[PDB]
């Protein structure tokens, strides 16, 4: 399944199509869309975003606790879309 | 500001709590504090990343084996343990230790106590602690080789945690029989002449907070760079007299591989020559250096905690002066050394005492299947002690001449070949484990390197490069650098799901630091880069010039132009 992934960046709304077996960060970069990262292993806050609608499979991640995932935070390097999803990116500072 | 790990250390009662309670809970995993603490006891919780939508927890253990020396009894235990409690393999490492992957939490105590009780230890194999101390792996009886090895063993001993949490957790505080440490070590450890120690602490050297991060030392004899000395926090080199009698040591400081992609403030670094000390001083100088790091290394942000950063920030002269305050005297001038040479120690060689050794080439250090079974039969039948090399190889030590044929035969039946029968690219290649059990991996390394080597040989053939020719290829799944890819003639460093950052400029003797050449080269595309580089090397190198020397001489501008111009 491929989902509509709308990224709310400080620069604009970019809308991309991401497979449910492809990390959001990975697909974004493959298009030409510059997103923040460092470790790309779900172990930090570099790629942090907010889920504002839809769902993701980020069960590979390890940084965020259960409370923080319940609040809709996402590590975009380690997150598979499971629906159409809106994400506000560049939220590391907010977190953090 | 202090990192989360500093607080976990602070509140652990010298690495006991809450690891103690977590080890006995019904969960298959342990909590975040315990995850961090158990590293100090030489174990890492891991999950198998090949199984998705479900976390399969397991623990990896890593041994401590100064100089890579492994007694027969320990080898047999580790081999049995891998089959009974692990996933059937042993993993030889770039620091001369074993790792055993795949151990369930419920069996973890059984396995560490077995190691403890069969002449082994995993204490401080991980953690903010001194790591395995490297030395020449070859069992030569030559005086200065022997002296390198004894020196490495004393340093490991000097920097071993003293708090007792280790035996407390794993063998219920039992006394475990070990050979006595040389009086030299005890005496250096206890010296507080220069305010190095916390004499009221359960950890007189480490204190409550241990070190800011891992700390790595390598020891060698002049000329032998099997240890990749320049990548270490301390490099120690035996200096002899003309008659071969050790007189002192040259010391380098401040090397390290770890870096992070897009964080240009992190970088690999070569260790600087610091100075020379007479032989009796060595453990004093080493502590002085460790204490300087203990006291000054950053504890706010773990990316900048390694000693290489404080040396980059301070400069070597200010660093030296600080170290001398704890050594209580001045370093002498670093003494000139010969050129470094890489030594694999592979094949049939003489110890110098009438016996032979044989270096077993093992791709990636992975010992499994028939090869594992055959090595254990040989090692058991002949009661061999063994040694692990910093290139993830295994040396069979102490072999009678009359056993050469029977051993060679048994190894060949298992497909463990002599170097003449291995592609030279394999002999000098390394890869880290990466996927599936590394939590930090971005891509494959161990599981993809061998098809990459075959691809590189195919490029050589296509270009018309002879099959005896080679380059050092090292691959990691992420930029932490565990296979030391920043020293390679050709490094691939994982930087996306199937892409690598290519590094060039390392040399065959690991005397030079590679530089980032191109980013995000897709696995499928590697020949588009390689074929033109190796065409230009073959076409213009000087007679017998290695690819790394050629690289550094011609420079990146011309190299990128040759690559550009191919596409
Ligand atoms: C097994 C080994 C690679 C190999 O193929 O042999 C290894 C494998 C791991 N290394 Fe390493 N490192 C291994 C030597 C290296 C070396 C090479 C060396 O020491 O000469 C380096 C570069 C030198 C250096 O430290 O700069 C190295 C740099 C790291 C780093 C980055 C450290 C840093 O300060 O930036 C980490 C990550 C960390 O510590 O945060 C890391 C962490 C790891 C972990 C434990 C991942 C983790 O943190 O959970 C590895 C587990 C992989 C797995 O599934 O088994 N490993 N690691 C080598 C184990 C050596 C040992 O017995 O102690
Ligand atoms: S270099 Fe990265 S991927 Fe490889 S073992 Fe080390 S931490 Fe894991
Ligand atoms: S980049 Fe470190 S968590 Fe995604
Ligand atoms: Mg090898």
């Amino acid at each position: 399944a491929t989902y509509n992934v709308k990224l709310i960046t400080p620069e604009g709304e970019v809308e991309l199509q991401v497979p449910d077996d492809v990390y959001i960060l990975d697909q974004a970069e493959e298009d030409g869309i510059d997103l923040p990262y460092s470790c790309r292993a779900g172990s930090c806050s570099s790629c942090a975003g907010k889920v504002v609608s839809g769902s993701v499979d980020q069960s590979d991640q390890s940084y965020l606790d259960d409370g923080q995932i319940a609040d809709g935070w996402v590590l975009t390097c380690h997150a598979y879309p499971t629906s159409d999803v809106v994400i506000e990116t560049h939220k590391e500072e907010e977190l953090t | 500001k202090r990192s989360k790990v500093e607080i976990i250390k602070e509140k652990s009662n010298f690495l006991r709590y809450p690891l103690n309670e977590e080890l006995v809970s019904e969960a298959p995993n342990i909590n975040e504090s315990a995850v961090q603490l158990i590293k100090f006891h030489g174990s890492y919780q891991q999950t198998d990343r090949d199984v998705r939508g479900q976390k399969n927890y397991s623990f990896m253990l890593r041994t401590k084996n100064p100089c890579g020396k492994v007694p027969n009894q320990l080898y047999l235990a580790m081999d049995t343990l891998a089959d009974e409690f692990g996933i059937g393999t042993l993993r030889l490492t770039t620091r001369q230790t074993f790792q055993l992957h795949g151990v369930l939490k419920k069996n973890l105590k059984t396995v560490l106590s077995t190691v403890i009780k069969n002449m082994g230890s995993t204490l401080g194999a991980c953690g903010d602690l001194n790591r395995n101390v490297l030395a020449p792996a070859a069992p030569y009886v030559k005086k200065d080789i022997l002296f390198a090895q004894q020196t490495a063993e004393n340093i490991a001993a000097l920097l071993t945690p003293q708090s007792g949490a280790y035996y407390d957790l794993w063998v219920d505080g039992e006394k475990i029989m070990s050979a006595e440490e040389p009086p030299e070590v005890t005496k250096a450890r206890n010296d507080n002449s220069h305010g190095t120690n916390f004499p009221d602490s359960p950890e007189p050297i480490y204190g409550t907070q241990y070190l800011p991060r891992k700390f790595k030392v390598a020891v060698t004899a002049a000329g032998d760079n099997s240890v990749d000395i320049l990548t270490n926090d301390i490099g120690v080199v035996v200096v002899s007299d003309d008659a071969g009698e050790p007189i002192g040591f040259n010391i380098y400081v401040g090397g390290g591989m770890g870096r992070t992609h897009r964080v240009e403030t992190t970088f690999p670094r070569l260790a600087d020559p610091l100075g020379y000390v007479p032989k009796e001083d060595i453990l004093y100088a080493i502590k002085a250096i460790v204490v300087t790091q203990r006291e000054n290394g950053r504890r706010d942000d773990r990316k900048y905690s390694r000693m290489k950063y404080m040396i980059d920030r301070w400069g070597i002269d200010r660093f030296r002066a600080e170290v001398e305050k704890y050594y209580g005297k001045k370093f002498e001038s670093f003494r000139p050394l010969p050129e470094w040479q890489f030594n694999s120690y592979l094949g049939w060689q003489e110890q110098g005492d009438g016996k032979l050794f044989y270096g077993v080439h093992v791709d990636n250090g992975r010992v499994g299947g028939q090869a594992k079974k055959t090595l254990r039969e040989i090692i058991e039948k002949y009661n061999l002690d063994v040694s692990i090399t910093p290139n993830q190889n295994l040396i069979l030590c102490g072999i009678d001449q009359a056993w050469r044929e029977p051993i060679t035969t048994a190894l060949a039946q298992a497909g463990l070949l002599e170097p003449k029968d291995v592609d030279p690219l394999n002999l000098t290649a390394m890869a880290c484990p990466a996927l599936p059990l590394c939590p930090l991996a971005q891509t494959e390394a161990e599981r993809g390197i061998l098809p990459i080597l075959k691809r590189i040989r195919a490029v050589f053939n296509k270009v018309g490069i002879k099959d005896s020719e080679s380059v050092v290829v090292r691959i990691t799944g992420c930029p932490n650098g565990c296979a030391r890819p920043y020293m390679a003639e050709l490094g691939f460093v994982g930087d996306g799901p199937k892409s690598y950052q290519i590094w060039l400029g390392g040399t065959p003797n690991q005397s030079t630091l590679a530089e980032s050449f191109m980013d995000k080269v897709k696995l499928d595309d590697i020949e588009k880069v390689l074929e033109p580089l190796f065409t230009y090397w073959n076409g213009t190198r000087q007679e017998g010039e290695s690819f790394g020397s050629f690289t550094n001489r011609t420079g990146f501008d011309k190299l990128k132009e040759v690559v550009n111009k191919w596409a």
